């Protein structure tokens, strides 16, 4: 005897849903986790001048590692043991 | 067409041309057709060398 | 559920983590023989090193960082008296 003209909730009419207290915690608790995590974010160890280059003799060896990676890539051995290690189906028992 | 221990020739092919290319250079060996394949072109250089060992 | 009583406290938020609970032997032989280690435990031995080595790593990289800086900024003021120390005398004289 009453309806949501259209669809539930798309439409310029919407269902009326209230918002509860429930939800009021939820989103105070994730506020509150964030206020914190600004105030450690806020203070660096080292200044941006001071951390220039830090490690580029890391980062130059990681990418050498990833080229390595890659540069190892072949056609794997064929060995004599899998082709004659085939005939091995007749093998008879006598 | 090579008749042996292939993975003989392998040892002195990657250790001779090592020194040049800075890194141990990526081989397939294959022991059923008697036959190697290295990567890159070092032909001329093969040549040379399988000249010296009198192959 | 109250994992925040345990966080408080200090110890995991899930019992499952790291408590004396999942870290201990939990079967033994009857003669007393120790057991083959346990699966669990294994790997996260392995992990949890893997971690270790890393802040060990990363701590050494930014105190070597530091360490660099301070160096470059001495070697400075060192080549600014450098500058005094090869300088021609001014006979220019009132």
């Amino acid at each position: 005897r009453n309806r949501i003209p259209g669809r539930q909730w798309i439409g310029k009419h919407r269902r009326p849903r209230p918002v509860s207290a429930q939800a009021k915690q939820n989103m105070i608790r994730r506020l509150e986790t964030e206020a914190e995590n600004q105030y450690w974010l806020s203070r660096p160890f080292l200044t941006a001048e001071q951390e220039r280059g830090h490690a580029a003799v890391r980062r130059a060896a990681a990418f050498q590692a990833l080229k390595a990676a890659q540069a190892a890539r072949f056609p794997a051995h064929r060995r004599l043991e899998e082709q004659l290690g085939h005939l091995l189906v007749t093998r008879k028992w006598s | 067409k090579v008749e042996g221990d292939i993975w003989a020739l392998q040892k002195d092919v990657e250790d001779f041309l090592s020194p040049l290319l800075g890194k141990t250079p990526v081989t397939q060996v294959n022991e059923v057709t008697g036959t190697l394949r290295v990567k890159g072109y070092f032909d001329q250089q093969l040549k040379a060398w399988l000249l010296e060992k009198g192959f | 559920a109250g994992s925040q009583w345990r966080l408080q406290q200090g110890f995991a938020a899930n019992p499952s983590g790291y408590g004396p609970l999942t870290e201990l032997p939990d079967w033994s032989y009857a003669d007393g023989r120790p057991a083959p280690p346990m699966k669990g435990q294994l790997r996260r031995k392995a992990q949890r090193e893997k971690f270790a080595r890393r802040v060990v790593l990363l701590s050494q990289e930014m105190d070597a960082g530091l360490q660099a800086w301070q160096l470059r900024q001495q070697e400075k003021l060192q080549e600014e008296e450098g500058k005094q120390k090869n300088a021609l005398k001014s006979k220019g004289a009132l």
